[PDB]
């Protein structure tokens, strides 16, 4: 077409990064012209309707990996990097858009560095990745294998062997998306992920980062299959900090968030290893954790769970009182 | 707000 041509040397026009070493009024004049181009084509791409051609996906994709897909340093050129973002984003969205045609390009290598890029200290940079590869993972079915296998390979990586992440929290995020939809009956490799990723995850000390995202991912987990939690609470508790730290507000608060979404037949099999546990929170020297601990009484299901097995649980929680 | 949940289906 015409639109078409005019759209595709915009975008290659972006693929451009100079700099002008010694002329600060050619190089303010570069950065708004490329500010501009990717301003248009976001309003552009935005509102207008059938403007994405087959053409067009190639150029777009790797504009965007040109822009992108850098090194990190251990940006200040954000204003364009959130551009492209912002753009490339609206190409994903699109009613226009097709997977079909897409995945031709959108591949594992691109996938892959786009996981890469997790690992930036921005945080507004980490946000725009992890919408991006929400999108990317639910519009390309032949990918959703190969994302969730190096989302994997990034977890054993920070947990069992030494590689700190700067965006194991976004990461989890996406996830807690993926576990909601599950299919009826769960798979094998999705338990085993739980097992041997999600749980080990409380190990780490910088957990207070990431946790909230964590605990959701557990909580997801046993709402799809109530047959998960006694793995689950065991290991929560094995991983319980024995140190007697504010730390043990998170475990709390996790596993409140746990017994809120527990079946009576899951509570009797974990309620007593669980409830010497939360004695000893009240009995804590720190008056934060025992505060946390006493809210539990607090939760009306909790209650009713704890009243249908008082003659268990009460001993333990008041030992003079209490006996069986 | 949350991601919207994405439906597992066939891989």
């Amino acid at each position: 077409a015409d639109q078409e041509k005019l759209f595709i040397q915009k975008l290659r026009q972006c693929c451009v990064l100079f700099d002008f070493v010694s002329d600060p009024l050619s190089d303010l004049k570069w950065k708004e012209v490329k500010r501009a181009a990717l301003s248009e084509m976001v309003e552009y791409i935005t509102h207008n309707r059938n403007v994405i051609t087959e053409p067009i996906y190639p150029e777009v994709v790797h504009m965007f990996a040109v822009n992108m897909f850098r090194t990190l340093p251990p940006e200040a050129a954000w204003p364009h990097l959130q551009l492209v973002y912002e753009f490339f984003l609206r190409f994903l969205e699109s009613p226009d858009f097709q997977p079909n045609i897409a995945k031709k390009y959108i591949d594992q290598k691109f996938v892959l560095q786009l996981l890469e890029l997790f690992d930036s200290e921005d945080p507004r940079e980490r946000d725009f990745l992890k919408t991006t590869l929400h999108r990317i993972y639910g519009k390309f079915l032949g990918l959703r294998a190969y994302i969730r296998k190096q989302i994997n390979n990034i977890f054993y990586r920070f947990i069992y062997e030494t590689e700190h992440h700067n965006g194991i929290a976004e990461l989890l995020e996406i996830l807690g998306s993926i576990i909601n939809g599950f299919a009826l009956p769960l798979k094998e490799e999705h338990k085993i992920f739980l097992l041997k990723v999600l749980l080990p995850l409380h190990k780490v000390k910088s957990l207070s980062v990431y946790h909230p995202q964590l605990a959701y991912c557990v909580v997801q987990f046993l709402e799809k299959d109530s047959t998960l939690t006694e793995p689950v609470v065991m290991a929560l508790l094995k991983y319980w900090p024995k140190t007697h730290s504010p730390k043990e507000v998170m475990f709390l608060n996790e596993l409140e968030e746990i017994l809120d979404v527990i079946e009576p037949s899951e509570f009797v099999k974990i309620m007593e290893p669980l409830f010497r546990q939360l004695a000893k929170c009240v009995s804590s020297p720190h008056f934060q954790v025992a505060e946390r601990a006493l809210y539990y009484w607090n939760n009306e299901y909790i209650m009713s769970l704890i009243s249908d097995n008082a003659a268990k649980i009460l001993p333990i929680m008041f030992p003079s009182l209490y006996r069986n | 707000p949350l991601l919207s949940p994405i439906p597992e289906l066939p891989e």
